[PDB]
């Protein structure tokens, strides 16, 4: 069964990880990316997944 | 010397500073619970990456 579902997300300081309404911790800063030193942010994930 | 005056002594009420006081801080209240659900979740969701 394919499921697409919209959820809320909550991160506390230092914001190097967050949660979801279902209760799943995503181990990556909500601001990690590619633009303007965003690769400085934290992601314990293999860079190919993002 | 004798005096026809009647004495009266008035001293101003001195200043007094009120320092902030708390019986319990909210961190102690958060620690009152035997199991903080969030911290348990964050620890237990690191098993594969650990
Ligand atoms: C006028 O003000 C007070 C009484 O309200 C007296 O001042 C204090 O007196 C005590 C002894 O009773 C001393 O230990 C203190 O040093 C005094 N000052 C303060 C700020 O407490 C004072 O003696 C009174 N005047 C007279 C003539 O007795």
């Amino acid at each position: 069964n394919c499921i697409v579902e919209e959820v809320d997300a909550r991160s506390v300081y230092p914001y190097d990880e967050f949660v979801l309404a279902t209760g799943d911790f995503v181990y990556m800063s909500p601001f990690y990316g590619y633009r303007e030193g965003s690769h400085t942010e934290h992601t314990s994930y293999a860079a190919d997944r993002f | 010397t004798v005096s026809t005056f009647i004495d009266l002594n008035i001293t101003m009420l001195e200043d007094h500073e009120f320092v902030p006081l708390e019986v319990y801080t909210r961190h102690e209240i958060k620690d009152s619970g035997l199991l903080d659900y969030t911290e348990v979740q964050r620890r237990n969701q690191l098993h594969d990456l650990r």
